[PDB]
């Protein structure tokens, strides 16, 4: 069966690059489309983007090109890179397959000068 | 982008009673509207796909209806395990967008 | 089941394909016409050991699992048998995922060769939708 799990820093500084990894277990990443979704402090969900089998990516215009989604078949993982973050990027990040049947547990990332 | 508006924002109900949640799209999206349930400290869970298609492993009391711009998620005889947030999401156009959510709670 | 042109146009509209991810309804009807001639039971064995299934001839090497294709990936997470039903639900669901890749409808060779660049709207004209 398939399992997804997010990993990466939970505390980041403003202006830095936020990077998360989604490890897929149970099947190859070449067997599905992979996405990233985040939830803001006030129950607001935003579909960040996804990468399909051909390698083509689709990113939410709201991210102003600060986002990059990549894959690593050898490690069976895919990633999220969000550049120049601000406090507006504080949220709970989830990885899930395109069908929405498989989701990671979600990981909170807080952007603070602290 | 396509805006999804959900109502009511909050709905209080007594277990055993039935409810229906609304989601309206700013433009026609055919049957490309999906429903998700989300509880505190948990990832969203797909309940209904493409407006009315059932999902294996989901309680049969959940049903979806609608097309075009108006959709509804119905719960026949709410159970305590159903309390939480409900979000609709459209996949007709990129970027995919989510409704603002409806909170279902016990009254 | 062999769909009538207008019958399929109406069904595909109900199944949410009209303008789905930028592809007008005519594109889908035209694709079905040249891929399977509107036949939900159409199958075609390919040289690589894969088979194309159903109304939209969905491939068993990339999209569905028929348990007989080498290098199968099952991108649609569905058994190919489900794509051979008179009910187009599963075929449409998979077609939507296929077209959600950057290659779009180019995944359908017949569509690319007989539909792309033509007046696809003509395929839904003269129909009670």
């Amino acid at each position: 069966d398939v399992q997804l799990q997010e990993s990466g820093p939970s505390l980041v500084k403003p202006s830095q690059t936020l990077s998360l990894t989604c490890s897929v277990t149970g099947d190859s990443i070449t067997s599905d489309y992979w996405s990233w979704i985040r939830k803001f402090p006030g129950n607001r969900l935003e579909y960040m983007g996804y990468v399909s089998y051909s390698g083509s990516t689709y990113y939410n215009p709201s991210l102003k090109s600060r986002i990059s989604i990549t894959r690593d078949t050898s490690k069976n993982q895919y990633y999220l890179d969000l550049n120049s973050v601000t406090t507006e990027d504080t949220a709970t990040y989830y990885c899930a397959n395109w069908d929405g049947d498989y989701w990671g547990q979600g990981t909170l990332v807080t952007v603070s000068a602290a | 982008d396509i805006v999804l508006t959900q109502s009511p924002a909050t709905l209080s109900v007594t277990p055993g009673n039935s409810v229906s949640l609304s989601c309206r799209a700013s433009q026609s999206i055919g049957n490309n509207l999906h429903w998700y349930q989300q509880k505190s400290h948990e990832s969203p869970r797909l309940l209904i796909k493409y407006a009315s298609q059932s999902i294996s492993g989901i309680p049969s009391r959940f049903s979806g209806s609608g097309s075009g711009t108006d959709f509804t998620l119905s719960i026949n005889s709410v159970e305590t395990e159903d309390f939480g947030m409900y979000f609709c999401q459209q996949s007709d156009s990129w970027p995919y967008t989510f409704g603002g959510g409806t909170k279902l709670e016990i009254k | 089941k062999v769909f009538g042109r207008c019958e399929l146009a109406a069904a595909m509209k109900r199944h949410g394909l009209d303008n789905y991810r930028g592809y007008s309804l005519g594109n889908w009807v035209c694709a079905a016409k040249f891929e399977s001639n509107f036949n939900t039971q159409a199958t075609n064995r390919n040289t690589d050991g894969s088979t194309d299934y159903g109304i939209l001839q969905i491939n068993s090497r990339w999209w569905c699992n028929d348990g007989r294709t080498p290098g199968s990936r099952n991108l649609c997470n569905i058994p190919c048998s489900a794509l051979l039903s008179s009910d187009i639900t599963a075929s449409v669901n998979c077609a939507k995922k296929i077209v959600s890749d950057g290659n779009g409808m180019n995944a359908w060779v017949a569509w690319r060769n007989r539909c792309k660049g033509t007046d696809v709207q003509a395929w839904i004209r003269g129909c009670r939708l």
